[PDB]
């Protein structure tokens, strides 16, 4: 299946250069147009540019002097560099396969012919925070079960920066009953979040939350017990 | 903007400026916590996996706005929707149209859960009370904390809820936690207030 996976630093300081990679499987990069798209928190997507091995490539004018897009055929990846970043560049960044279509009329309407692009396969996205604040890894604590025949149970992921943190349960073998809350940005300027699972109260299965904070290369497995 | 609709009914979502030239409109759907995904291209063509409940207004009558219609709406359709406009008489749009949030009123009252500090946090000389609030609509709550009967003036951090679920955290020292008889999380929602309490 065509599958795109973006990666990046999570945190970049103002004035630095943002460098992102989009790892591609299930198709060869030379055979597609590629777009990068970004979406700030609470806002709509903004198209950064599209690139093709042919040279049929174009950049968003507002970013023109700061952006570079590339394809690496040997490694089958797509790259972005964005220079002189500021807080306005904070967003989730996405890689997408980009298909091309044409609106074609009678020759009497030739001036109105045009091409359009649509993004048909997107990656999961990589979060980019441009901030002068330093990275901080989370502290992870278990939220012990105590009390319908069902109990709740969770993990507290405390005081990290920047976003995001991913939490899974039993490495992915528990996605039902699961609610991972959106993070709170605290007055300290650090984030915290919690994830909970709902389970039947009766000493079978083991419950472990797996927390990963990519920006700080932190991975924590936390067993949660009564 | 926002559009709310009952399950089974028809939703319509408007996006972009009034048309000038011939049009090709692309629509994307974004589910909470997910990437946008393509829903419609070339005004009314659908990619693989998209049912004919979703339809786009022709790139047609001059001076009109593009609309996405969703018939027989289900709760799975709840999402943000964005269009990307191609208009033969305008420059390329590098920003998508402003999004619209589709609300599906399946229908409301919050589930609240309140955790004491973990032994492990206490062993690190810290303490956090965790008040989890979920499964409520509409998405307005206020949270207040009590120490015994006294209002807490400090250490509270509470999320703005999103698609609803919300969290409130009370940071305390271990001796503050052990001192009082109890602490309470009070959740105020649609005229009512739900309280849960926790004690050493």
């Amino acid at each position: 299946q065509v599958h795109l996976q973006e990666s990046g630093p999570g945190l970049v300081k103002p004035s630095e250069t943002l460098s992102l990679t989009c790892n591609v499987s299930g198709t060869l990069v030379r055979d597609n147009y590629w777009s990068w798209i970004r979406q700030p928190l609470g806002k709509q997507p903004e198209w950064i540019g599209y690139v093709h091995d042919s040279g049929d490539t174009n950049y968003n004018p507002s970013l023109k002097s700061r952006v570079h897009l590339s394809l690496d055929k040997s490694k089958n990846l797509v790259s972005l560099r964005l220079t002189g970043v500021t807080a306005a560049d904070s967003a989730i960044y996405y890689c997408a396969t980009t298909k091309h279509g044409r609106r074609i009329y009678g020759v009497v309407a030739f001036k109105e012919w045009f091409t359009y692009f649509y993004m048909d396969v997107w990656g999961k996205g990589t979060s980019v925070t441009v901030s002068s604040a330093s990275t901080k890894g989370p502290s992870v604590f278990p939220l012990a079960p105590s009390s319908g025949g069902t109990a709740a149970l969770g993990c507290l992921v405390k005081d990290y920066f920047p976003e995001p943190v991913t939490v899974s349960w039993n490495s992915g073998a528990l996605t039902s009953g699961v609610h991972t809350f959106p993070a709170v940005l605290q007055s300290s300027g650090l984030y915290s979040l919690s994830s909970v699972v709902t389970v039947p109260s009766s000493g079978t299965q083991t419950y472990i939350c797996n927390v990963n904070h990519k920006p700080s290369n932190t991975k924590v497995d936390k067993r949660v017990e009564p | 903007t926002f559009v709310s609709v009952a399950p089974g009914q028809t939703a319509r979502i408007t996006c972009g400026e009034e048309s000038l030239g011939s049009r090709s409109v692309i629509w994307y759907q974004q589910r909470p916590g997910q990437a946008p995904s393509l829903i419609i291209y070339n005004n009314n063509d659908r990619p693989s996996g998209i049912p004919d409940r979703f339809s786009g207004s022709p790139g047609s009558t001059f001076g009109t706005t593009a609309t996405l219609t969703i018939t027989s709406v289900e709760a799975g359709d709840e999402a943000d929707y964005y269009c990307h406009i191609w208009d033969s008489r305008r420059p390329t749009n590098w920003v998508f149209g402003e999004g619209t949030t589709l609300i599906v009123l399946s229908q409301a009252a919050p589930s609240v859960t309140l955790f004491p500090p973990s032994s492990e946090e206490l062993q690190a000389n810290k303490a956090t009370l965790v008040c989890l609030i979920s499964d409520f609509y509409p998405g307005a709550v206020t949270v207040a904390w009590k120490a015994d009967s006294s209002p807490v003036k400090a250490g509270v951090e509470t999320t703005t809820p999103s698609k609803y679920a919300a969290s409130s955290y009370l940071s305390l020292t271990p001796e503050q936690w052990k001192s009082h008889k109890s602490y309470s999380c009070q959740v105020t929602h649609e005229g009512s207030t739900v309280e849960k309490t926790v004690a050493p």
